[PDB]
């Protein structure tokens, strides 16, 4: 459960609510304690449950699986070719 | 054979509420299944017993909600909230967790 | 609705052998065990055994072990039960009763055992003299 | 939850129908086991569930029948019902 | 663990304790919260 509240910068600028400032519970790498975390997500990846409490737009459906950051997602060219016959 | 006593017979008056003690010398309690088994009967004059609890507290369908009891570990009670003309009988409790059964002298209503 | 049917009495010289019965209707015949219940004038209710109306199988209080069969018609869902060597203490009122718990919705095929009686026939008086 | 009453899952087997069965299989085991021998059928004697009942699958359900109603008799020289 | 009662229906059937009602609390969609569960099972399926 996520507790978010709106990304507010300090300028006013017409995409209030766009990035919301979420609070949760995260896992550690010890399994007896809990980090608090303060993350931005976009306003289209979390929903509301009913600081107001959010889910990510996916828990209700699938679990995340993070690209990894090493991997660049570039489009390369690729040839295909015939087998010998064809 | 378990030994079944129904002690309190006792006249009562119409309007007047009513306790009958049923005591037996082995619990009735069924660790598996979780009950107790005694069921409880009225005999009318002129009429075989008719059912009135079935398991202790579990009132017996058609019967009036008058009729109520609690008990467990040997000792229980059958009460009558108020003793109408239609519970006049002999009152009887069952000793069904063993064969064979047995259903104690009895009380008088 | 759910009925045992019994009716009559008989009279009988001691030493002689009486069938009595219990016809069931409203229920099916072979998913509930009958009892057999004696009760003596004036006095209070003994069990006397129990036919599981399915198997034909039969369990006896020990005092009427050798005295008293058991046996079912499933095609007139009638029990019958006989005594034999009546004494004058066997004077009583034999009342048939159904089972309250049910074996099987299909029959008596499976089950630990019986724990209560639900239903009463309004019972033979049988006399010895 | 139950809707209804509860009731026993159950087989059933055409008696006579299995009665003729098992004379077949016993001639058929005379033939190896002797003319004059007795053969006994009797339930099994032991184990898990999966080997002392019939275990099988139908209607997405899996099914432990006792089927000692089937297995019991000795052959010397209208239904039945298995919980 | 489950918390298990008999499913003792309205009638008697000589079939008590072969369907328990067991109470548990199970997991759900978000990891800081968890659902109690009604759910019967066999007796075959449980053991003390
Ligand atoms: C197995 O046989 C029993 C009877 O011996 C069947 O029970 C009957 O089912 C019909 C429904 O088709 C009911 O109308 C009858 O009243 C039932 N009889 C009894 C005594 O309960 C049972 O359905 C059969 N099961 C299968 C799978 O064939
Ligand atoms: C399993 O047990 C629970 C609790 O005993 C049952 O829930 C109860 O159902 C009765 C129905 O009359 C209600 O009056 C209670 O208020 C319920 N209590 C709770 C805590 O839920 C539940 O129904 C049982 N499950 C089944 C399938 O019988
Ligand atoms: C994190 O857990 C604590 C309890 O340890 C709770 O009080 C707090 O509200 C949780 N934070 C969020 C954002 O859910
Ligand atoms: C949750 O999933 C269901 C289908 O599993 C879907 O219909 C529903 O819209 C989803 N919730 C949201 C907020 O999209
Ligand atoms: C199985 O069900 C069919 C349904 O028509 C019936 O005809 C058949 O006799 C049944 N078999 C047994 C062994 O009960
Ligand atoms: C059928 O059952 C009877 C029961 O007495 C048995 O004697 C007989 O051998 C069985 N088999 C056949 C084929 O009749
Ligand atoms: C058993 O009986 C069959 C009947 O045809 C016969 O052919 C066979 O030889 C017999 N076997 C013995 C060992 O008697
Ligand atoms: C099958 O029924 C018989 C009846 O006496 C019982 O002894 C046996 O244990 C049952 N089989 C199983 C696997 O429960
Ligand atoms: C579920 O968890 C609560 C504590 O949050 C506990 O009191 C309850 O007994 C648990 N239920 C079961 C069936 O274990």
């Amino acid at each position: 459960t996520l507790q978010c509240t709106n990304y507010a910068p300090k300028l006013r600028s017409m995409m209030r609510g766009e990035i919301k400032n979420c609070s949760f519970n995260m896992t550690t790498e010890l399994r007896d304690k809990k980090q608090k975390v303060y993350s931005l997500f976009y306003r289209l990846d979390v929903v509301q449950i009913n600081n107001k409490e959010y889910r990510l737009i996916n828990c209700n459906t699938s679990a995340i699986t993070q690209a990894c950051p090493k991997v660049s997602f570039e489009p390369i060219p690729i040839h295909y070719c015939a087998p010998a016959g064809f | 054979i378990v030994m079944i006593q129904t002690p309190l017979s006792l006249p009562v008056t119409p309007g007047e509420p009513a306790s009958i003690s049923c005591r037996s010398s082995q619990s009735l309690f069924d660790i598996e299944d979780e009950t107790t088994y005694l069921e409880w009967f009225l005999q009318k004059p002129g009429q075989s017993p008719q059912p009135l609890i079935y398991e202790v507290s579990n009132r017996a369908s058609g019967v009036p909600d008058r009729f109520s009891g609690s008990g467990s570990d040997t000792a229980f009670t059958l009460k009558i909230s108020r003793v109408e003309a239609e519970d006049v009988g002999i009152y009887y409790c069952m000793q069904g967790i063993e064969y064979p059964f047995t259903f104690g002298p009895g009380t008088k209503v | 609705q759910v009925q045992l049917v019994q009716s009559g009495a008989e009279v009988k010289k001691p030493g002689s052998s009486v069938k009595v019965s219990c016809k069931a209707s409203g229920y099916t015949f072979t998913d509930h065990y009958i009892h057999w219940v004696r009760q003596a004038p004036r006095q209070g209710l003994e069990w006397m055994g129990w036919i599981n109306p399915y198997n034909g199988n039969t369990n006896y209080a020990q005092k009427f072990q050798g005295r008293v069969t058991l046996t079912r018609d499933t095609s007139t869902t009638t029990v019958y039960m006989e005594l034999i060597s009546l004494r004058s203490e066997d004077t009583a009122v034999y009342y048939c009763a159904r089972g309250g718990e049910y074996c099987t919705g299909f029959g008596c095929f499976a089950g630990k055992g019986d724990n209560s009686l639900d239903v009463w026939g309004r019972g033979v008086l049988v006399s010895v003299s | 939850d139950v809707l209804g009453h509860v009731r026993m899952a159950h087989c059933n087997i055409s008696k006579a129908t299995w009665n003729e069965t098992l004379g077949k299989v016993v001639k058929q085991l005379r033939k190896h086991f002797g003319n004059n021998t007795i053969i006994r059928f009797a339930q099994s004697s032991g184990g898990d569930l999966e080997v002392t009942t019939h275990s099988f699958n139908c209607g997405g359900e899996f099914f432990y029948c006792n089927t000692s109603g089937l297995f019991n008799s000795t052959w010397i020289s209208d239904s039945l019902i298995l919980p």
